[PDB]
RNA sequence: CAACACGGGGAAACUCACUAGUUUAAGACAUUGGAUGGUGAUGCAUGGCCGUUUUUAGUUCGUGAAUGAUUUGUCUGGUUAAUUCCGAUAACGAACGAGAUCUUAACCUGCUAAUUAGCGGCGAGUACACUGUACUUGCUGCUUCUUAGAGGAACAUUGUGUGUCUAACACAAGGAAGUUUAAGGCAACAACAGGUCUGUGAUGUCCUUAGAUGAACUAGGCUGCACGCGUGCUACACUGAUAUAUAUAACGAGUAAAAUAUGCUUGCAUACUUUUCCUCCGCCGAAAGGCGUAGGUAAUCUUUAUCAAUAUAUAUCGUGAUGGGGAUAGAUUAUUGCAAUUAUUAAUCUUGAACGAGGAAUGCCUAGUAAGCAUGAUUCAUCAGAUUGUGCUAACUACGUC
C-alpha cells in the first residue's frame, strides 16, 4: 500500500511518501531532476544506484521537502529516500530482504540511515559571531 | 549537455514536468514571433527593478518577464503584483552602504499582466483573491508544454 | 479589543504598582495576603484601576529605626529567624553604621545555599532603606526555608 | 506651552519619569533599570 | 570527568544497605537504586547506579 | 473552555479537572489542543549605566494556550471550570453542537 | 597591457595562448570554429 | 490669576468627603480627573494646601498621590 | 586590560543639562517670616544595582594538635574541568563554592492529543496520458510529518589497552547521542574609596530658589575643524563585475489624537463618522510613491508548502586604475514632520577621488563553529553602516605545550 517517512539534515525537513506504482518519482508537483545543482543531484540519485533500477519500477515515490536551505533540503532528500525504501520492505515486503538492503546502505555510509545532528551554537552578546568577540586594543 | 540518462519514469505532461529555462526562452520567443503582447515603447528607458541600477541591457527581456510570470501563475495559482515585486526583486549595492533587495518596478509588471489578461491567459476574480490563470492559458501552457518536452527530448 | 500579550504586560505592571503601593502602606502589620482597613484601600485601589523575609527585614529596619543597638538587634533577629526553624540565615546591613566610613556587616547561621536554581528555590530575599540621621542603610535579608528536597542529600533508611 | 505628541520629549518613564531608556516593545513603557528591579514580578524571567 | 563525595558517599551507603540484591548489572542495579534512593534526578540517578556497580 | 495562562502546571491541572468532571457527565470534548507557546523576550543591558562590560541578560515571558471545544449546556462547564481554577488560568468561552 | 587585436584544445586561455587573441576575440574563433564554463565536443 | 471657583472647591472638598479618598495623580498637563470635570492643577494646588494644614495625608507612591482625610480634616470639610 | 558604536548617547525640535535671549508663577504654611523643586555640587557622605578580581577554584568552621601574630586540617605523589577524587597523612569531622540543580537545542515513545496544523477518505471538474500523473472548488476516518504535554533514553554500556592497577584514563565496538550529549543561565569568601546621586519621590550634607540651578518658550549648538587616536562599513576585480533566469531561510513583529456635517465666518466654535499598528489586494505612478479598498487584537489576516542574500545556470565584458572602485559633486521629484538649510530620508539622470592586498605593530578563533552572505527585533513621528537575535552558505589546523 503506502508508508510515510522523513528525512532531516539542519532545519530542512524532507517528507518521503512509498506506495504502490510503477517507477514515477515527484518532489512536490515536479519531477524528480529539477532540484537544479548537478554536483549535488548525483548525491540524490545516489540510493537509486546503490539499489539498481527494478525495486523502484513496483514503487511510485512522492516527495515533499519544506524548510532549510540547499544542500540541507539535498541531504534531507536522500536521507528520505533511504529512510522511505527500508521502511516500505519492513511493513510490506520481507524482513531478510530489508536486512540485506539496510546492510547495502549502511556498507555505503550511515549518513543516509540517520541525519547528521548539527545545528547552530546560538550568538552570545560580546559579538557579531556564536564564539567570535569584537576587537580589543590597548 | 540538455539531455543526461536517467534512473528513474517522467511523466512530461506539464510545466511541473519540465525545466524553468528552456520552456521560459522558447515560450518568450514564441510570443514575441507572434506578436501577442507588445514591447511596449516607453519600457526600453527605464529599469527592471533598482537592485540593477543600470539599464536592463538584454533587448528581448520583456517577453522573458511575461513569460516567467506566466509561468509563476501555474505554479502558485492566486497572486497579485506584489508577489511578482518580490519575485524579482534583487540586492542593490548602495555605495558605501550595505546591501539590501530592493523591489522590482511595478508598471512594467502591472502592464504584462494586464495584456496576459486581455488576452485571456490570467484572471483577476474574488474567488481567490488576486490574479489566477484562466482556462485559454492554462490549456495553452500545457499544451505547448508538451510540444516543447516531445521536441526536446529526441 | 486588546491582545493577549498587551493583556498579559498590563496584569504585570499592575501587580507590580500594586505591591509597591503595599510597601508604601504596610507598616503597620506583618503579611497577612491580599483580597481580589480594607474599605480604604479597597477604595483607593479600585478608584485607581477602574520565616517571610519581607517580614523579618520590615521589622529589622523598625527596631533599627527605633536606634537599639545595631549588634543587639542583629542578632535578635536572626535567633527569632533561626527559632522559627530556619535551615540557614544571614542578614546584611550596609551603609554609614556609626561612624563617618561607611562599611557592610555581615550575619550568617546555618546551610544558606547560594549557587544555581535550588538557590531561586528555597531562599527568599529581601530590600528595605531604613533612612536615619546622615542618609540611608541598606537591609538585605536572605532566609533559607523548609523545603520537596534539597537536591544534593543522599540517604538510605 | 508646546509640547509635540510624537518625538522624545513626548513620552517619558511609567514609574520614575525618566525620558530615556524606555522599553516601547509589547507596550511596556518602562525604563530599562526600572525594569530590571520589576523583572521577576512581572513574569519576564531569566532562563537562557 | 570522575565522581563527587555526594556521589560516592551514596554508593558506598548503597551496598551497606542492600548488598544481597546488588548484582553485577547495570540495569539491575539501576533498578535498585531507583526504589531504594531518593535521589530526585534522573541523571544523579543513573550517575549513583553507574558507580556502585562499578 | 479556551485556558489562557503564563503557568503551565496550573493551566495542566484545570485540563485535567474539567477531563475528569466532563468524563463523568459523558460530555464532548475535543481532546486537549496545546497552541505553539509564545514568548514575550525582552533582551536587557545589565548596570544601569554604562562602564563596566557591555553585559546583556534575556528575559522569556513564556505564555501557554491550550483549548477545548465542547458540546453541553454552558453554565455547568463554566461554573466547574470557574469554581476549580486558580485566577492565574484565564478562561474563555467556546461551544458547538457536535 | 594588451597586444591583441581582431584578424590573422578549445579552452578560451588555450586559443589566447596559440593566436594572441583578446579573450572576447578567443571566444569569437571559437564558436567560428565549433560550426560560463561547460562541457566540451 | 489663578482662581479656583468656589463651587468647585465645595465640589472636590465634598468628593473627598463622599468617597473618603483622591487618587490626584501627580501628571498637571492632564486636564480632567476620570470623575471631576475638574482642572487637574487646581485639585493639586487645593490638596498639596490641605496637607499643608494638616487635614489629609498622602501616601503616595509612583505618579499618584493616594489621599486621605485625618479625622479633623472629615469633620472641617464639611463647612 | 577593567575608558574610548560606552552612558541602549542612531541629539533637526522637544530630548537639553549647554549658547543667544525671552517668559512664567506652578512663593505650600502661620503682609511678613516661612519653603518646595532642582539632568545643581559632591560616587573620597551614601543606598541599590553593575563591573572587575573570577566563571578560575577558591573560601571557612567545630574539636584536636603545634609565648605569639599564627599554622595545621586545606598535603610529597597520582588523577580531574574542578581543595574532583584517590592515596599518603598529627589530625578527624564538617560547611559553603564546584559538581549538582534549571532553561533550551540533540533522539524515542507507532503510547497522550487535532484547533486557527498536517494526512488521507470522497465528490466534482480542468489537463495529459493510458489495462494512472499534474492542476482547482465542496463535504469529511487517519496523527507518520506541524504543534506540545507527560514519560523514556548514557552510566564511560560492552570489548581491548595503559594506570600504585587505586582513582581512573586511552582506544575500538555498540549506540540518537560518548569532550559530565551541545549550548547557555545561576555565581562563595574577601576586596577595589572601580562605576553610577545625568534611572529613580533611593539619598546625606553643601549650593540655589521671581534679574531661579524651579517650571516654560523662541532661535543657536552638541555633527563646526591645521590635526592625533579607537570600533565598524566599503573597496582594491576574472574562484570577478554587469544582466537575465532558477532554486530555496529562521527568529519574529503587528491597533486623549484623525476626518466629514452644522453655527458663527477658507479662520473659529459645535455635532457626527470612526481615526491613529501590519499592509494583502485593485487601480494609478520610470522610480520613489500615491489613491481606492480587504482581512487581521492574530498557529486564523499582513505571511510562511515560502519573506532573504551568498546559491547555481546562461548570456555580456576580457585585465587595461578597466565596463574594477563609488568617495566627491551637480542638478530632481517624492516622502515624513510645526520645522528638513548644517544637504532627515527617497528615488532619477549626470559627476568618476583615493585604492595595485597594506609599514612598525596588533585582534579574534577548534565544528554547523571561523569565514562569507543575508535578514528579524531594539530605538522609531522620521533615521542602521549600531547593538542584539536568527538562519543559510560549511573551511583551514590541531586535538597539544609552557
Amino acid at each position: 500500500k503506502r508508508v510515510q517517512t522523513f528525512g532531516k539534515k539542519k532545519t530542512a525537513v524532507a517528507v518521503a511518501t512509498v506506495t504502490n506504482g510503477k517507477g514515477l518519482i515527484k518532489l512536490n508537483g515536479k519531477n524528480l531532476d529539477l532540484v537544479e545543482p548537478y554536483i549535488l543531484k548525483t548525491k540524490v540519485y545516489e540510493p537509486l544506484w546503490l539499489i539498481g533500477s527494478g525495486k523502484l519500477k513496483n514503487l511510485d515515490i512522492r516527495i515533499r521537502v519544506k524548510g532549510g536551505g540547499q544542500t540541507s533540503q539535498i541531504y534531507a532528500i536522500r536521507q528520505a529516500i533511504g529512510k522511505g525504501i527500508i521502511s516500505y520492505y519492513q511493513k510490506y515486503v520481507d524482513e531478510s530482504t530489508k536486512k540485506e538492503l539496510k546492510d547495502v546502505l549502511l556498507r555505503y555510509d550511515r549518513s543516509l540511515l540517520v541525519g547528521d545532528t548539527r545545528r547552530c551554537e546560538p550568538k552570545k552578546f560580546g559579538g557579531k559571531g556564536a564564539r567570535a568577540r569584537y576587537q580589543k586594543s590597548y | 549537455r540538455l539531455l543526461e540518462p536517467v534512473p528513474f519514469v517522467k511523466t512530461n505532461n506539464c510545466i511541473k514536468d519540465v525545466d524553468a529555462d528552456l520552456f521560459i526562452r522558447s515560450y518568450a520567443t514564441h510570443l514575441k514571433l507572434h506578436n501577442k503582447i507588445t514591447y511596449p515603447k516607453w519600457c526600453t528607458f527605464v529599469k527592471t527593478g533598482k537592485g540593477r541600477k543600470l539599464a536592463p541591457l538584454n533587448e528581448d527581456w520583456y517577453f522573458i518577464r511575461a513569460s516567467s510570470i506566466l509561468r509563476r501563475l501555474y505554479l502558485h495559482p492566486d497572486i497579485g503584483v506584489g508577489f511578482l515585486r518580490r519575485q524579482f526583486s534583487s540586492k542593490q549595492r548602495r555605495g558605501v552602504a550595505p546591501n539590501h533587495t530592493s523591489l522590482a518596478s511595478g508598471k512594467i509588471l502591472r502592464s504584462i499582466l494586464q495584456q496576459l489578461e486581455n488576452l485571456g491567459y490570467v484572471e483577476q476574480n474574488p474567488k481567490k483573491k488576486g490574479r489566477r490563470l484562466t482556462t485559454k492559458g492554462e490549456n495553452a501552457i500545457n499544451n505547448f508544454a508538451r510540444y516543447i518536452n516531445k521536441k526536446v527530448y529526441n | 479589543p486588546i491582545s493577549k500579550k498587551r493583556k498579559f504586560i498590563n496584569d504585570g505592571v499592575f501587580q507590580a504598582e500594586l505591591n509597591e503601593f503595599l510597601a508604601r502602606i504596610l507598616a503597620e502589620d506583618g503579611y497577612s495576603g491580599v483580597e481580589v482597613r480594607i474599605r480604604e484601600l479597597t477604595s483607593l485601589v479600585q478608584k485607581r484601576f477602574f520565616l517571610c523575609a519581607m517580614a523579618q527585614a520590615e521589622s529589622l529596619r523598625y527596631k533599627l529605626l527605633k536606634g537599639l543597638a545595631v549588634r543587639r538587634a542583629c542578632y535578635g533577629v536572626l535567633r527569632h529567624i533561626m527559632e522559627s526553624g530556619a535551615k540557614g540565615c544571614e542578614v546584611i546591613v550596609s551603609g554609614k553604621l556609626r561612624a563617618q566610613r561607611a562599611k557592610s556587616m555581615k550575619f550568617r547561621d546555618g546551610y544558606l545555599i547560594s549557587t544555581g536554581e535550588p538557590s531561586k528555590r528555597f531562599v527568599n530575599t529581601a530590600t528595605r532603606s531604613a533612612q536615619l540621621k546622615q542618609g540611608v542603610l541598606g537591609i538585605k535579608v536572605k532566609i533559607m526555608l523548609p523545603t520537596s528536597i534539597l537536591p544534593d542529600n543522599i540517604s538510605v533508611l | 506651552v508646546h509640547p509635540k505628541k510624537y518625538g522624545q520629549g513626548s513620552r517619558q518613564c511609567r514609574v520614575c519619569s525618566n525620558k530615556h531608556a524606555i522599553i516601547r516593545k509589547y507596550n511596556i513603557n518602562i525604563c530599562r533599570q526600572c525594569f530590571r528591579e520589576r523583572a521577576d514580578i512581572i513574569g519576564f524571567k531569566k532562563y537562557r | 570527568r570522575v565522581r563527587t563525595k555526594t556521589i560516592k558517599r551514596a554508593a558506598r551507603q548503597i551496598v551497606e544497605k542492600y548488598y544481597a540484591k546488588l548484582t553485577l548489572d547495570f540495569q539491575i542495579n539501576k533498578k535498585i537504586t531507583e526504589e531504594v534512593a531518593i535521589i530526585p534526578s534522573k541523571r544523579m540517578k543513573n550517575k549513583v547506579a553507574g558507580f556502585v556497580t562499578h | 473552555i479556551a485556558l489562557t495562562s503564563k503557568n503551565l502546571r496550573a493551566i495542566e491541572k484545570v485540563c485535567s479537572d474539567i477531563m475528569k468532571g466532563a468524563k463523568e457527565k459523558n460530555l464532548n470534548v475535543s481532546g486537549p489542543v496545546r497552541l505553539p507557546v509564545k514568548t514575550l523576550r525582552i533582551t536587557t543591558r545589565k548596570s544601569p549605566c554604562g562602564e563596566g562590560t557591555n553585559t546583556w541578560d534575556r528575559f522569556e515571558l513564556r505564555i501557554y494556550k491550550r483549548l477545548i471545544d465542547l458540546y453541553s449546556q454552558c453554565e455547568v462547564v463554566t461554573q466547574m471550570t470557574s469554581i476549580n481554577i486558580d485566577p492565574v488560568v484565564e478562561v474563555e468561552v467556546i461551544i458547538t453542537d457536535s | 597591457k594588451l597586444n591583441h587585436a581582431v584578424f590573422i584544445v578549445i579552452t578560451p586561455s588555450a586559443i589566447a595562448e596559440k593566436y594572441k587573441v583578446n579573450l572576447s576575440v578567443a571566444r569569437a574563433v571559437i564558436n567560428h570554429l565549433a560550426d560560463s564554463q561547460k562541457l566540451y565536443t | 490669576y489663578s482662581y479656583i471657583p468656589k463651587q468647585n472647591k465645595k465640589l472636590i472638598y465634598e468628593y473627598l468627603f463622599k468617597e473618603g479618598v483622591i487618587v490626584v495623580e501627580k501628571d498637571a498637563k492632564i486636564p480632567r480627573h476620570p470623575h471631576l470635570n475638574v482642572p487637574n492643577l487646581h485639585i493639586m494646588m487645593t490638596l498639596k494646601s490641605l496637607k499643608s494644614r494638616n487635614y489629609v495625608e498622602e501616601k503616595y507612591n509612583w505618579k499618584h498621590q493616594y489621599f486621605i482625610l485625618n479625622n479633623e480634616g472629615i469633620e472641617y470639610l464639611r463647612e
